[PDB]
């Protein structure tokens, strides 16, 4: 559910200090979430209420879904990659998160 | 209908559900209908298969079959070229005296 | 390069109550600190266990090493006067570790090493 | 049958703390189940009564099966992979779980 | 004969605890047995009585056999592979169990 | 948001001395921001009010966006690369920052 | 002659416990015998009287032979392979036993 | 990664009867525990055997190491006060091992190491 | 002459025990001898008396020879290979014994 | 001249025991002599009187020679190879003895 407890258990880290907890939960998690959102070619919402609210205001695009567990763990994997290494070493384009994220992709083609 | 005339085959290095297959095909049709150019992002690829529709359709075999049937019925295949000697009047003479007399 | 997910063991750090008893010996009661996670590295190989200790008194002591994240060393202050409890899976007998000092690295500020004793239980 | 006893025995790690157990049994196992159920191109239900209920409600699609032991083993393998490493690396597609899951795939085509 | 003694001697493990004995003999053995059954393209039965009973009820398919020793040891090899490694590392498609299982395969072709 | 707290937490190095802080926050972070803003082929502004001011002054070009979290993460990755190694070596183009930055590129063409 | 003495001497392991001896001599040796008898495409009988009995009962097929020493050695090699390693790995077909067994193959064709 | 099938040796663990004799010395009778399987690792190389022991009393002691599955350490509780009997194949002289302590690893919970002495038989 | 002394000196082993001497001289030597006999495409006899006796009864095929020393040492090499390794690891088809055995081969061709 | 002194000096091993000497000088040296004499496609005799005796008896074939020193050296090399390693391995044909023996070959053809 991408709460604080799940992130704490994934990273095996206690985020006691306000500064690093703020860093991890406000600059490192939204980055992964919106990266997966950009890759999927669709908008993802946490609960049904948020999806309905976004559709009502018209800001939600076509083909929206509420996040399954596979997409949430792909986001967790991206976050775990972000936490570990903090440089620009150069990596393969298709990692192990894309294998989980791919079946939910939409608008593929040429 | 067997699919022995297909030429171009796309290829993607991942596992797709069937809905993604219809989406890919519809996207290709839309792209070619709108006058655009394919780009093949990521791991997509295209290969052309070296086929020959004449060999798929057996034109030589069917020509030989036509000739064989004509020979079977004792009608020369070059009688007046009904299947595929300068004057025409000689052609009817050959036709008569070789096929219709018996 | 800390590679989380290798920190598969849940330990239990705890320190001793302050003050002294009537004679001045350390109080044999133990308080609590909390739980952390670490990677335990054994001493494989022959002759990795120490038998005698002092006046011919038998013993069996084998030192280990716990690699922990840098946060557990800043939240508390682990030093030589603490003990660490860890439980082997599906078992009721729990190892008692005795901290002999903490080595901190400056090459990267995301690791620390706690060297324990694990041989004879502490009180 | 994806019970707590089976998961504890497979991972070789008792889960006594409530937060760790909640993480493993509510974010990590369902992710593996979703991934396998999406790779198989069919719906999988643990027990026959649930399958009948889903058929009655109409949400069951074509070719639904009650989960055999091979699918359970493959789901456990994926769960163990998720539990071991927690970063996105360049791991290859078609791992050792897809060898076991493959004979149960239904709509394979081109 | 795939009893408890044979499994104990194969794995070199004493299954004293009820939990792990249940795990090994009720989730790890049936998985291997049905995986080999799916690969062989036929149903395999332990004794002649079970084969006759299944044929009587009509649930047994064509080309059934009662298990020889080679198929039983292939199942044992699959189980030993399952016990050792518990992840999804990625392995060759044709292992050493298929070399034993192959001469009993049926309905091969194109 | 490229604040001193976020930079300190990312680099894992407190900057107490005035000269070191001046170097990092006035020669090193702006270089990464310029490089990313030049690779994206568009202008990026931290906040909406600054974007409106730039549009009013006319200096904003086509397709300007307020910086999302993914661009912040990529800028942080480039900054960490600059901070780690300080010599010109034969490193390859298309590092791991360009994977995150790429969906935000605008005028890709040939 | 696949006697207990020969098996004990080959494996270099005395089998005093009843369970271990039962395993080796009732699940492991017959598996090797079945595998070799299936690779040879013919029936093999240990002694001439058993071959005559099988011919009388009609169960003996074409080209049955009394087992020579080379087939015994190859069966022992397969048994030693089974006893050494107990997991399914990517071992290659045409091992060193098939070199000895090959001249006794009967229906080689294409 | 335990790789069964390398556990090709059948040992015999057994502990000592409780209580003391008239003088208080340990009772020289031995009970039984059961049988397990393990992989024995020798000490190859020169100078791997110890000759003198104490007041110039001759001896010949060479320590080994047994790698066992994690179940035999939870079923019983093997410690320094046990002995292990193993028999060499096709032989009537049986080695007597003296357990000097058990090293358990937390990197994976499927192995344990029992370090033995094997030099002088115990009573 | 393939006596007991030659085998003892080749293997550098004293075959005092009745069991292992019987093993080596009655299951491991005849295997090598008949393997070489099958490879050579002819029958080999120890002495002239045995060759004459076999020809008299007609059981000896065409092109028989009494064993030279090269064939005897090839048999010794095969036996030494059999004694050393006792598994099915997989080996090249043409070993160093065939180089010695080849000039005595008969009926080669296509 | 293939004397006991030369063999002892070449192998760097005194042969005092009667069994070892018998093995080396009656099973191992004649094997090397036979192998070289078969590779040369001609008969080789140690001394001229033996060659004359063989010619008289008629058993000498075409192109017989009295053994030169190079053939003795090659025979010694083959003997040393036989004495060093005693198992059949994948050694290559055309060893270092065939380089010395080759100019004495007679019926080379195709």
């Amino acid at each position: 559910a991408l709460t604080l407890a799940m992130v704490q258990r994934h990273l095996q880290a206690d985020l006691i200090e306000d500064d690093e907890r703020s860093y991890v939960m406000e600059q490192l998690l939204p980055a992964a979430r919106e990266s997966a959102e950009m890759f999927l070619n669709r908008n993802i919402y946490s609960t049904s209420e948020e999806l309905a609210a976004a559709v009502a205001a018209g800001t939600a695009g076509q083909y929206p879904l509420v996040t399954p567990r596979a997409v949430e763990q792909a986001i967790l994997l991206m976050l775990g990659d972000f936490y570990r290494d903090r440089e620009a070493t150069g990596k393969p384009v298709s990692t192990s998160a894309h294998n989980l994220l791919y079946p939910y992709r939409v608008k593929v083609g040429v | 209908t067997n699919g022995n005339l297909q030429q171009i085959y796309y290829s993607v290095a991942a596992f797709l559900t069937p809905e993604q297959r219809e989406q890919f095909s519809a996207n290709v049709a839309q792209s070619v209908e709108s006058g655009r150019t394919p780009v093949l992002e990521g791991g997509i690829d295209v290969k052309a298969l070296g086929l020959n529709p004449a060999d798929a359709q057996l034109l030589q075999s069917r020509n030989y079959s036509v000739e064989s049937i004509c020979r079977f019925f004792a009608v020369p295949p070059s009688m007046i070229g009904h299947a595929s000697g300068s004057g025409i009047e000689a052609q009817q003479l050959a036709f008569l005296g070789l096929t219709l007399a018996p | 390069p800390i590679s989380a997910g290798s920190l598969k063991t849940r330990l239990l750090a705890q320190r001793r109550t302050s003050g002294t008893d009537d004679w001045g010996a350390p109080v044999q009661g133990w308080s609590d600190l909390g739980l952390f996670s670490g990677d335990v590295k054994n001493d494989t190989g022959l002759g990795a266990i120490r038998t005698a200790a002092g006046s011919g008194l038998p013993a069996s002591i084998a030192k280990y090493s716990i690699k922990v994240r840098s946060e557990v060393i800043r939240r508390w202050s682990i030093n030589s006067a603490d003990r660490i409890i860890g439980r082997l899976p599906f078992s009721t007998q729990e190892m008692v570790f005795s901290v002999t000092g903490v080595i901190s690295d400056f090459a990267d500020p995301s690791m620390a090493y706690i060297l324990v004793e694990a041989g004879a239980d502490e009180q």
